[PDB]
């Protein structure tokens, strides 16, 4: 909005402002290690205590 | 040549010359024994003229 | 995903299934720690790469 003055000044007409905002992409990761004895055993059926 | 060796000797240059880039780059086993044995005040602050 | 073999297989490894599944071998990767200014990001993912064997010991990059 504006203010009306009694001076002879030039009037700033109706003004509109446009502003854009963009995203930021983030990533994350980690690593594990598993021994193959564990993966192999997990599947085999146990027989002896 | 012997003008150059006379200057380097009386000036105190060529010291601590074992390790150049910051030590985080080097993996391990970097002794860096030559530069110093121990500090009583902390990180040597480089002054320049 | 938790398969006994080298390739992940259906069911969770319940059955052995294909001993060597269609003869598929997983790829091997390689990690490198590059000075970011030495490598321009805009290179497409297809470019073959070449490693110079630096001649300094115990480097990390």
């Amino acid at each position: 909005p504006t203010i009306a003055h009694g001076d002879g000044r030039r009037p700033s007409k109706q003004r509109t402002f446009i502003v854009v905002k963009n995203c930021h992409k983030h990533h994350i990761s980690t690593e594990m290690e598993l021994s193959m004895l564990d993966l192999e055993i997990l599947h085999s059926i146990p027989e002896t205590p | 040549q012997q003008v150059n060796d006379y200057i380097k000797a009386k000036v105190g240059a060529q010291r601590n010359g074992t390790l150049l880039r910051d030590p985080r780059t080097y993996l391990a086993g970097m002794t860096n024994v030559n530069g110093a044995p121990g500090l009583c005040h902390g990180q040597q602050a480089t002054c320049e003229i | 995903l938790l398969a006994p073999g080298e390739v992940a297989v259906a069911g969770g490894g319940s059955g052995g299934g294909s001993f060597s599944w269609s003869g598929w071998r997983p790829p091997v990767f390689g990690d490198f720690l590059i000075h970011a200014s030495s490598f321009n990001n805009a290179e497409a993912t297809g470019t073959p790469l070449f490693q110079f064997k630096q001649s300094d010991p115990f480097s990390g990059v």
